[PDB]
């Protein structure tokens, strides 16, 4: 099964007074599994997953002096992007990282990445080749100019093949009850009146993990898309998702209508 | 770019009036990343809410989970009101116990 790894950091600047602040989550799948946030106490990087909690002293110190050495570069980051975009000094502005792998089947390096944004949008994002940066702006360009120069795509492409692969296979074996196991839906589905003559068929699928579901109906064995509303794939707030989605059909033709529910944890249900 | 929070309130588990479950206000699709968020029960507001670390998605936008432990009753009514630059108001979207 193919598995990931990613850290998503934030840094937002405070201009009335003080630094900017950090929050810095790791998650592997869909398991958060680290954080740190510049406003909390411990001024470390805590554990979020009880597989990592085992990870020895000599982990939580490197982790938290990095995620600490980031904060910095981020700092720096939001000075040099206003002048860069000549902005004023007392507005907040967001830099944002995104880098990971991901891995197959076989265990083995499938992707990697490194993204970058600045105030909502793409500013330099690394290439799928991890040779060449997407540079969005002429802004972003300078940066581009600077880690060509670096030679900094390099720097990256160990980790993410190296480093990256080799924590996420442990984090995967020290965490094999939960991060390998696929809960699949427990679906059900209600049916609510709208009138007389309509009814609502809304097909719910529950408790499952990974997020990725397919929920679609079907009427008479065709897919059916109109009239159908649908949510976004919502968290339970214990490590599994949910999500529905409904149809309104005619009231008494209710038995045309099917629920297709497709998840990697079943082979395929209706 | 500054883009609107998508609100949703539900129960963690399917409601049963009298037995303790979830309320989660997951607030999605947001830049910039202030943002308040706080349910509020009849109204009033509740404290001891907890709430998840802050990330963000494939287009770089913004999503949290907001929740406190709840036991629903018929009487009491249930919300998640939320504010947020792109809001010339905040948004009190009520619980429904069938969403």
């Amino acid at each position: 099964g193919s598995h990931s790894m990613r850290y998503f950091f934030t840094s937002v600047s405070r201009p009335g007074r003080g630094e900017p602040r950090f929050i810095a989550v790791g998650y592997v799948d869909d398991t958060q599994f680290v954080r740190f946030d510049s406003d909390a106490a411990s001024q470390r990087m805590e554990p979020r997953a009880p597989w990592i909690e085992q990870e020895g002293p000599e982990y939580w110190d490197g982790e938290t002096r990095k995620v600490k050495a980031h904060s910095q570069t981020h700092r720096v980051d939001l000075g040099t992007l206003r002048g860069y975009y000549n902005q004023s000094e007392a507005g907040s502005h967001t830099v944002q990282r995104m880098y990971g792998c991901d891995v197959g089947s076989d265990w083995r390096f499938l992707r990697g990445y490194h993204q970058y944004a600045y105030d909502g949008k793409d500013y330099i994002a690394l290439k799928e080749d991890l040779r060449s940066w997407t540079a969005a702006d002429m802004a972003a360009q300078t940066t581009k100019h600077k880690w060509e120069a670096a030679h900094v795509a390099e720097q990256l492409r160990a980790y993410l093949e190296g480093t990256c692969v080799e924590w996420l296979r442990r984090y995967l074996e020290n965490g094999k009850e939960t991060l390998q196991r696929t809960d699949a839906p427990k679906t059900h589905m209600t049916h609510h009146a709208v009138s007389d003559h309509e009814a609502t068929l809304r097909c719910w699928a529950l408790s499952f993990y990974p997020a990725e579901i397919t929920l679609t109906w079907q009427r008479d064995g065709e897919d059916q898309t109109q009239d159908t509303e649908l949510v976004e794939t919502r968290p339970a707030g214990d490590g599994t998702f949910q999500k529905w989605a409904a149809v309104v059909v005619p009231s008494g033709q209710e038995q045309r209508y099917t629920c297709h529910v497709q998840h990697e944890g079943l082979p395929k249900p209706l | 770019i500054q883009r609107t929070p998508k609100i949703q309130v539900y129960s963690r588990h399917p409601a049963e009036n009298g037995k303790s479950n979830f309320l989660n206000c997951y607030v999605s699709g947001f830049h910039p990343s202030d943002i308040e968020v706080d349910l509020l029960k009849n109204g009033e507001r509740i404290e001891k809410v907890e709430h998840s670390d802050l990330s963000f998605s494939k287009d770089w936008s913004f999503y949290l989970l907001y929740y406190t432990e709840f036991t629903p009753t018929e009487k009491d009514e249930y919300a998640c009101r939320v504010n947020h630059v792109t809001l010339s108001q905040p948004k009190i979207v009520k619980w429904d116990r069938d969403m």
